[PDB]
This record gives C-alpha cells, structure tokens and sequence, in this order.
C-alpha cells in the first residue's frame, strides 16, 4: 500500500493531517564502508538517496524525520540495501495528540517496501563527461560571452538533449536489507530552538533507546524473517547489562554486538560504515588525522569509542543494527503522491530550509514553516502537501 | 619639551584620519557610480534579469515569505544610490534602494518604490523611514492597513503575518525592535552590498547548462 | 543576522 | 600554617613541585544574592576576590583551580563569607602520580584559614570620584593633548597621589563561612584541548560528585563545627536516592536540600546566589528574559531546573552547600609567597592566559605554560613560582 | 540579438571591476603613505613609543614567548611599507615590515630587519622569505643555527622551542605548515593591519592615569 | 588564527 495509506492507519480517526515526503535525486556515491585495496570483492557502485518527511496539523508542522537509503551493488545480481535513520524530532506544537512512535515506525515500513530498483533507474553520477558548456568552471564573463556566441549563431541560447548521460542499474527485488541507527537524545535535531517550547517532550538516553528499540522490534516481527540478525550495543555498558534490556524485546534473536562483525578483515576502518553526522564516522575520521586507522581493530574501536569524552560525559546512547530479508518482497515504486523529488540539490535544500531553518521557540515558526512549504510547492512546483484522514480508534 | 611637540602633532593626525577615510571612501563611491550606470544600461536590456537574480541568490529567499515570490518575479529594476555623493550631510554608509514592479492583472499594481536607509547616532545603527507601496490584493487578509485592530487577538495574528512579507519590509524603521519586519537592516545591507553589486555574478550562475547547478 |  | 606548608604535606616525599597562587584585587561588587527592594536587611557591600592556582612538575603544568571568595557585610559586625569553587582541571601531563583530590582539599583548607579582614583592607570600588584625568573616556587626541598641556606646565607628565580613594572595612575574625559548588564534569575547564591527551583521567558525573563529596566531607570534619549545615542536591534524582549517597558520608549532618532554604521571601530570585558561569545564575537570567523571575518560587526553581534539557540530557550533576562556623578562628593574612596579586585586571588576565589559553593536545602546551609563566613573573614582576619539597609517605 | 549585445558588454565590466578595485585600493595606499610619513616623524621623537605600544597591545603577547619581551622592549621603530606602490608587480595586499632594535650589552646585538610578505598563487595565501637576524646570546640553547641535528630527540625539542620565539618568526615562510613559527601570517597581518595603523591608539591607552586601565 |  501507499505512504498515504500507512500514515492514516496510525493517526487518530476523523482527524486531518498533511505531510511532506521529500526525496533527493539518487546520487552515485562512494562506498558506505571504506574498502581495502587488496580485496576480492569491492563495491561496483553505491547509490545514495535521502528521504525527508514532515507532518503537519492545522497549519503547523510538528514532526520530521530524515533517513538515508543506501543501495550497494557488488555485481550482476549481488546487491544489498541499507536504511540509515539519521534524525527524528518534534517541536511540541501539535494541538492534538499522536504516537510519534507509530508514525516513525510506519514511515520506515513504507521505506522498507520500496523496490530497491527504484533508486536504480536514473542515478546522478559523481563525475560526468564537442565542448561549449557552462558549468561551475565558468567565470561569469566566460558565461556571458558563451551566451553571446550562442545567440549570434543559434536562434536562442539553449542546446541539444538524445541526452542519456545519467546512470541506470538493476538488482533482485528481494535483497539483504540492513537498518542502522545510533540513538543519542538532544534538545532538537530538525527544529531549531524548539527546546525552548514548554509543551515539547524530550526523551532521555535510556528513554530514547527503549523508544527506538520498540519500533525496530515491531519491524523485526512484522517486516522481517524469523532468522533476521538484530544487534544492540550500548557504549559504556556491560554485555550482561544489555542482555537485560534485550529480555524486554519481543523479537527472539536480538543479541549483543553489531552487524559489522565479519571475521574477514578484522580491522575497524574496513568494517565501520560511514554515515552523515554519525559518531562512528566521527571517531573514524578522528583516527585518520591522528593516523591510527590501520592500527585499531574492530574490537578495539568499540572499546575506545567509549572513552574520549563524548560518550564518557553524555547520556545513554545505543547502536542498533538489523540485517536479514523482509517477509514480503519489497516492490513498490512510490507514486507522485508518495514522494516529491526536487529538480536539484538546490531546490531540495531550499524546501527543506523552510522547516529545519525556522526558529521554533514559538508557535510562529511552526506556522511559518507550514505556509511557506505549501505556498512554495504550489507556486514553484505546482503541487501541494498530501491530506490525511486519520483512521485509528482510541 | 620636544615631547609636548610630538604629542600635540599626533593628536592632529588622530582628528585627521577620521576625515581622511571619509575621503578614500567617497573616491570609491565616485569611481563606482558611472560603472553601475553603464552596467545598468545593459542590464535593462536583459529580459527577466532581476527575476532571475533574486530566485538564484540563495540567501535572499530566507528573509521573505515563499508567496512573495509571485510579486518578486515582477521586479524590472533595482537601483542602489549612495547618498554621500549628493551632499556631505550623509554617512558614507548611507544609501537608497529603488525597485520597479511591473504589476499583475487584477492583483498587484505597477509601481516604483525608493526606501531610504541611513545611519543614526547613539557606533550608529542603520535606520529607515516607512514608504508607501501597493500591497497585493491577495494579501488583503494580512494587510496592516486593512486590519481594524492590531492589538486584538486575531488582529495581532494577521499583522505579524504581514510583517514577514517583503511588503512589510517597506515599513521597517530599525527603531521598534521585535515589532517590525525581521532583520530589515540585514536585508537592506544584502541589497546594497551583495545583490546589487554582484547581480551579474548570480545571473551567470543561473545560466548553467544541465539542471543540476 | 539570523536568516529565518 | 602557610600555603607552602599545606601543599607539601600532600605531595609525595622527596619530590619537587612548583605552584602559582594568583589573586585578583578585591573588588567591591554587587550582592551575591539578588536583594528585594522592600527588605529590612540588604547588603552594605559585597567584596569579591578570585584565587587561581596551578601546580607544576618538572617544568610542566598539570593542575589548576579557580575559586572565588565573597565577603558580604550587612553592618558594623554582621558579616558573612562564601567560598565558591568554580573550576578544577588536569591535563594528564604529570610525569609522577599525585592525589589531585588531596591537593584540592588542601588548597581549600588554606583559603578557609584566611582572615576575612584580609579582603577588606584595600578594595577596588565599583565606581570612583579638580579634573584633568586620562581615563577610558579619553579619545587618544584628548589624551595626547592632555599629556601636552601637562608637560608644558609641569616638569613631567605625572600628577599627585595623599591618595586614598580605595575602600576599607572590618568584620569579626570568625564569621559564618559558606562553601558552594556545582559538580558538572566536562572534557576540560582550564586546559583547552587536553581531553585529546590519552593520559588524562576524566571523572564522569557520578564519579565527580563522590569525588567532591569526599573533599567537603573531610573539610566538614576537620575544618568546621559539629553543627555545621551540609546540604546535597542532585537535580533529577529522588530524595531517597540522595539520602543513599549521604549514607556514604562520614559527616553526620549531611541532609538533602541546599543552604538557601530561608522561609523568609520564598521566591527563587531573592534566594539563589549568582556566580560566574554557574547553572544557577544561568537559569535565573533565563527567566529574566522570559519574564518569570517574580513567579518562580524557590521550590519550583529546583523542579524546573531539572527540565529544560541541560540537566535532562547531561550526566549526573550535584549542588553542594555548606554553612556553619570553622573550628579554628580563620586569621591568616597570606604572605607574598602565599599569593601573587597582579597590579591590574590586565596583568592578572595576561598571566592566567599563559595557562588557560594554551593548547594541551600535546606536552608542548604544558611546557610552554610553565616557561612563559616563570619567565614573565621574573621579567615583569620580579618574582618566581614557589618550590615544594613534597613530604608525604607512600 | 540586442541581448547578445547586452551580455557581451556585461562581460567587459566583469573583467573590468577586477582592475578597478586594484585602483580604488592603490588610491588609499597612496593617500596613506605620506600620512604615515608625518605621523612616524613625530613617533620617532617619542621615547619608548614602540616598547610601550607592544606591551599594551593585548593580542600581540599571545603569539610569542614571555621572555622575548626583554628583546621586544628594544624596538626603536617599526615601519610598514605596501609594495604595490613600488611597481604594479605586487599584490595590493603585499607589504614589508622593518624593525629596529637597539640591542643590549653583551647579549643582544643592535640591528634593523625587514621581512617581506607577499601573496602566492594557487585565492592566494600570504607567504614570506627567511631573513637574517642576530638571535640573543641568551637564546643559544634554542638557536636553530646552533643546533647540530634538528631531527635528534633533544634536537627537535630545542628547535620547536626556538620556533615559538619572535626570532623564530623571522624564518616563517608559509610553506611548511606545522613546521615553522605558529600563525606567522596572522602576526604579520596584525602588524600591517592593526599594530602599525593604530600604534597611537594603544600608546594613548597605555597612558591612563591610575594603575587600573 | 588560534592565539596561543
Ligand atoms: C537515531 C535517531 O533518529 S535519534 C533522534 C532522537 N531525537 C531527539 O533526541 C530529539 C528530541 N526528542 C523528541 O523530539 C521526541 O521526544 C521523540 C521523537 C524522541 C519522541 O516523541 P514523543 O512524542 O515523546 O513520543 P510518542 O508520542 O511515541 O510517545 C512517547 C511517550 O511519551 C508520552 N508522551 C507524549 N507526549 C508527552 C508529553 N508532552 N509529556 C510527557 N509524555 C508524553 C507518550 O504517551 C509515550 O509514553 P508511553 O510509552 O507510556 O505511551
Ligand atoms: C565544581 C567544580 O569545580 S567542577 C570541575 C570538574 N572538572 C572536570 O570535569 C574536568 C575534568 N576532570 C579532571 O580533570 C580530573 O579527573 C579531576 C580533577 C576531576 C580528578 O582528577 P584525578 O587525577 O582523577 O583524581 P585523583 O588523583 O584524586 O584520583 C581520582 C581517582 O582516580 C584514580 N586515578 C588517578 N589517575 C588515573 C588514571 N590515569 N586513570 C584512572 N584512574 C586514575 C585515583 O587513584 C583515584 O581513585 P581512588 O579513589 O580509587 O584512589
């Protein structure tokens, strides 16, 4: 079913909401995990895409989520996809009450359903290929001159495009699906200053970990196979201690550790995935400078991560990791109403900024975010947020 | 005693350098005036030049309502004039900004407005004076001069909304902090110091072959 | 100079 | 006994160390606690002084402490002094091992011994009083002109000074002595970047609280009277919970709460002391802006402090408070060797900056701090750090 | 086609404004040269002028060893010269700094040194060339040219120490990051842009009646 | 421009 169906089935009955599913243009990027030179199998291509969502109520935004999906291709039919959950926030300006927990789980169900091949149709290359082009390497003089010699010679000032420079791939509809996230509460992630709002509920470290752990639990049971790999890791804690939280989980296979183990290449840098704004990436790049990357084993990485302040002087954080196959075969190219794919990074940023760029220390910002987001979609993109009729009893 | 001489001289320089800077500055102000004269002449021949510059400039979008762009798309000309040339009664930092809008059928009027910005005493803050402008017919609801009571609950609500539009920026003065268009001074300065002086840099960037800039 |  | 005696009696035997006791010029300042208009007794004068210490070993600095002493005068003989412990740090560049805990306790013993009257001799007024002066309100032209008309008329360029504009007070040698501190671990406080050093030991929230709690315990037993008031407060914790830590203490009168209670004026702002860089001051000034100062009772203050992130998303912090009379009568004007009192705020800052201004991500900074500090004292002040022969067995 | 005209013109301006700025700048450079000539003449009559300025300037102390002040106390003159005047073969931002030290009996020699700073290609970073100077006799231990091996353990130790003295700043080039005097470029710029141009502001501040400034 |  569609994104629109999913959200409605978790929002209160009779109630009306609106939402925004923004999506980046799938860009061919470097490997999620740093590859080693002398290695049999290294990635062929890594396709990165961002899904950013926001919910609105009565003309106010109140929730947002930012998730990256990474599709890695090793060869012909050997693929693999990873869903990385970056940020999730609320600003406490919802007039009504809702389960953010269920909204968040639902949006991930949706993402899980998407056929990986969807990000593989047209992919923006990291570096592309008769001259006479105006690009970043074009002083304004050059550019104006160019438009001159292109007017004098041609009727107008545009060219030819058939234009196909724009990658394309395939892989099996059912692949290995990974989910990775790093819990770390903070006053706000996507709604600046919203922490100054009294009605905003902040989870603490231990509260957040359980919160996320429950959502993944639900996804493990309902969306994955009974042999799926579920790993939990709580930096600064005892394996006995974590096993105790895990006794809380309803899914049977939760174990301590992570999904990076691999006895092949037992060296941190060749195993640890590097995501946006992630502490794992952080600590890795820290070693790159202080030159130790080829000296810290995977085992040591975790032990050292715990030290060096950050974790040592901050509340409970956890690393969750999932790795298995989904019950149903993920096969769902989202409709124009499931997603909005801006023409460029520039437009993507600009629409996002209407939200993550506002000041939420008052209801003003959250109302501003809503109007600016619809006005803009309508004006410059000829669209409009989706409306929702909630349909969940009690 | 030859020290009382040195010191007394150094003081003269001290009261001088102030009036010297004013000079090196007015020199630039002058050198640049005709340069913009020429450049503007060309610009005026280019279709949609300013509509394009103002949708390309990334920072400018942040100051104003998304909806204002329907009216901003209608800017035929922007001319910045540094007052210090027309009389030494002005701060080398003072300037006026003239806009021309080509209106829209049955919604927004055609018009040309000049808002004046000049530094006021106290290092000096930048201030302005309100100036008339014909708010779009769409913006009736949030029109300050169409609101019966700005202090009423639904009155303060609609008013604060209109104060976030670029039309609301034409009222900004700099003297009622928190009350008027937000950062009206920063925006003015953006025009005088970045947009106007570099419009061409942004037009050329809007003109990149291939969607993805 | 906040910017939004 | 002298500061020199104190430290030596806590540093290892035969061992040699050096240290710096820097002291600000006692400045008449505003009240520690915000006074209410319609109040019978409000402060007559508040004298603030800063004591800043550093220890050195083998040409490296490795420890520093910054404590303010506040002497408040209500009238003729009704005085009161408060010792506020602001910062304490290490950079983990001590070649040898030492008990920072004992060094820190010792330095506070010392401070406790000082006769309050010492800060009362000459006090720099907040605002002072035939013209012709060169002051902050003197353009450079004015100043040069002045030096001109002062040369032409006089032999030189200086004036007359007898000059007495410089306050002076007295109070009883034995007064009410308060000690206030707010535990809050952090990667570093006085040694920038030192957290990047591997050999530096960082306490966590619960570790720090016990650390401080033990030092005050020692001071309560050894330096105060058996009816002294000792209060502990752990924001975000249960009165049952705190009572459990307190069962650890050797001093019998530790109770939950703080030393601000006072049923007189049950309103936060008229009770809470405002110290440099203190969270209490922080949260108060937060209310001044959002205009609630006259609406938050003392009781509520503590309950609200816990919320609004900060505490909600940070490790264990405690508020310690002491209030009683010292066993021995504090009566000890420190010698030229107990303290170094820079000629001005400007020189004070400058010497301090040699230490708190360095970069300690390497031994270089800590060595630089040492040399620059002695070179300077010798050059511009004609002094030199004190040397210590440690004398503590095992 | 009238658009190909406008555009082709705008490009001319674009290659022009670069050479125009160079002009408004050289104007200032010129206007200011004689002004410093006068001012310096007076300054040279004032005893201890620079010793006083350099111990008053708060930020300057941070760049150098406390001990260097014994030698810094000996600076009779500091003269900053902007190269762009002596030939258009220099960046409007290039400049030389001339110091004069009156030495000390049996320790530090008397001397006058000129270090040259000019921007190098690549927006351009500021660079310099080493220049000779007679390090104090006290600083023998940490004298780079008195150290047999800079790579030896006790050799790298003493060398890095000398590289934190203001004498070590005379070697700085800008091309061996992390290896030479720390922030040598920021310090140079402090001289050319703050200390030299405002020496008098700091002398007057050193001259406050009452210890506490 | 660190400053020490
Ligand atoms: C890996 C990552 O993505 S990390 C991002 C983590 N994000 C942050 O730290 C940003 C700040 N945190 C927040 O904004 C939010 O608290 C979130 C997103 C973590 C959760 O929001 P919530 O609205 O608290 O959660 P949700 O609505 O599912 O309910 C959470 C619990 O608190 C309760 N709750 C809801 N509103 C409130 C309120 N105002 N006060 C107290 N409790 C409340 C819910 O009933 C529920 O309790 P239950 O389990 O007993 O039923
Ligand atoms: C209100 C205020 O003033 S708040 C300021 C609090 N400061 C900070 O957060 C700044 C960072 N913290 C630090 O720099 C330091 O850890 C301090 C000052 C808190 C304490 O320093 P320490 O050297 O750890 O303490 P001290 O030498 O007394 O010994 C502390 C304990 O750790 C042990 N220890 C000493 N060195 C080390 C080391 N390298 N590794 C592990 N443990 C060590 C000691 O034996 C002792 O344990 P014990 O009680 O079992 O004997």
């Amino acid at each position: 079913m569609s994104l629109n169906d999913f959200l409605s089935s978790v929002l209160p009955v009779s109630e009306q909401f609106e939402y925004l599913s923004l999506q980046s243009i799938p860009l061919e990027t470097h490997a999620v995990v740093t590859p080693n030179k002398d290695d049999k199998r290294v990635p062929k291509s890594t396709i990165k895409t961002q899904h950013f969502f926001s919910l609105f109520h009565q003309g106010k935004v109140f929730f947002s989520l930012e998730v990256y999906v990474y599709v890695t291709l090793w060869d012909e039919a050997d693929a693999e996809r990873l869903i990385f959950v970056s940020k999730a926030d609320t600003n406490g300006y919802c007039n009504t009450r809702v389960s953010v927990r269920d909204i968040t789980k639902i949006i991930l169900e949706f993402i899980l359903s998407i056929d990986p091949n969807y990000y593989l149709q047209k992919v923006k290359p990291a570096i592309r290929s008769s001259p006479e082009l105006i690009s970043a390497a074009s002083t304004p003089a050059r550019t104006l001159r160019i438009l001159a010699r292109r007017l004098k010679q041609s009727g107008s000032t545009v060219l030819k495009e058939q234009q196909d420079l724009y990658l394309s791939f395939t892989c099996p509809r059912e692949i290995l699906t990974k989910i990775c996230l790093f819990t770390r509460p903070a006053s706000q992630y996507l709604f600046p200053d919203s922490s100054k709002n009294s009605k905003k509920h902040i989870l603490n470290g231990e509260e957040l970990m359980k919160w996320w752990g429950f959502i993944l639990d639900r996804l493990l049971i309902e969306c994955f196979q009974n042999d799926t790999q579920a790993k939990l890791r709580i930096p600064g804690e005892d394996p006995a201690r974590v096993r105790s939280y895990l006794r809380g989980m309803k899914y049977p296979l939760w174990q301590v550790g992570d999904i990076f183990t691999s006895k092949e290449n037992s060296l941190a840098v060749y195993n640890i995935p590097l995501f946006p704004d992630d502490p794992k990436a952080r600590f890795i790049h820290q070693l790159a400078e202080e030159d130790r990357l080829l000296k810290v084993s995977l085992s040591s990485f975790w032990i050292e991560l715990q030290e060096r302040q950050e974790f040592k002087l901050s509340v409970t954080s956890s690393v969750m990791g999932i790795s298995g196959y989904s019950l149903a075969t993920p096969s769902l190219f989202p409709s124009s109403a499931d997603v909005i794919v801006p023409k460029s990074r520039k437009q993507f940023r600009a629409i996002k900024k209407y939200i993550t760029g506002e000041e939420y220390d008052t209801e003003e910002g959250a109302i501003e975010a809503f109007t600016n987001i619809r006005d803009f979609l309508l004006l410059r993109m000829a669209t409009n947020l989706q409306s929702l009729t909630g349909k969940r009893e009690h | 005693n030859e020290h009382a001489k040195a010191f007394l001289g150094l003081a003269k320089c001290e009261e001088e350098v102030d009036a010297i800077e004013r000079e090196v500055e007015l020199y630039r102000l002058n050198k640049m005036k005709p340069v913009y004269e020429k450049r503007d002449a060309y610009i005026d021949e280019i279709a949609e030049f300013w509509k394009i510059v103002l949708s390309q400039h990334v920072s400018f979008a942040n100051y104003i309502r998304a909806s204002d762009f329907k009216y901003i798309d209608t800017i035929d000309k922007i001319k910045v004039e540094w007052l210090a040339l027309e009389s030494e009664m002005y701060d080398t930092r003072d300037f006026s900004i003239t806009f021309h809008f080509h209106g829209i059928e049955g919604d927004f009027k055609e018009q040309q407005v000049t808002k004046v910005f000049q530094i006021k005493k106290g290092d000096g803050i930048l201030t302005s004076e309100p100036v008339p402008i014909e708010w779009p017919q769409s913006y009736d609801s949030i029109n300050p001069d169409l609101i019966k009571d700005k202090r009423s609950p639904e009155g303060k609500k609609k008013y604060r909304q209109g104060m976030k539009t670029i039309f609301g920026w034409f009222r900004w003065t700099g003297l009622k902090p928190g009350k008027e268009f937000p950062h009206g001074d920063s925006l003015a300065s953006l025009f005088s110091e970045e947009i106007y002086p570099f419009c061409v840099k942004y037009y050329a960037e809007a003109q990149r072959d291939l969607e993805d800039e | 100079t906040g910017g939004k």
